[PDB]
């Protein structure tokens, strides 16, 4: 479980300048999903 | 063995439910609305611009 977690942390923080999961790709309207935060937290714990 | 692999996928399961409860309830994204309509040709034999 400890590796698994790892591994979705840093898969997180490569995707967390993912211009899908970023600012760009929504200017016209706005998605940028700040939840990212949460994971990092709860990893962090 | 295959026991350790339930019991790992079960704590995965509830903890996946955990963080995606979190992330369903923590977040706003509350922006209501913005931004007003255009001009349509309605607009212009309505009482609204009478003058």
């Amino acid at each position: 479980v400890t590796g698994f977690f790892i591994a979705v942390s840093v898969i997180a923080n490569v995707v967390e300048t993912v211009p899908c999961g970023s600012s760009p790709g929504h200017i016209k309207e706005l998605r940028y999903a700040v939840a990212f935060f949460c994971l990092d937290t709860a990893c962090v714990m | 063995w295959k026991g350790i692999a339930i019991a790992l996928l079960v704590i995965l399961v509830i903890c996946s439910l955990i963080v995606t409860s979190v992330i369903l309830l923590t977040p706003a994204e509350d922006n209501s609305l913005s931004q007003k309509k255009k001009v349509t040709v309605e607009d212009l034999f309505s009482e609204d611009f009478k003058i």
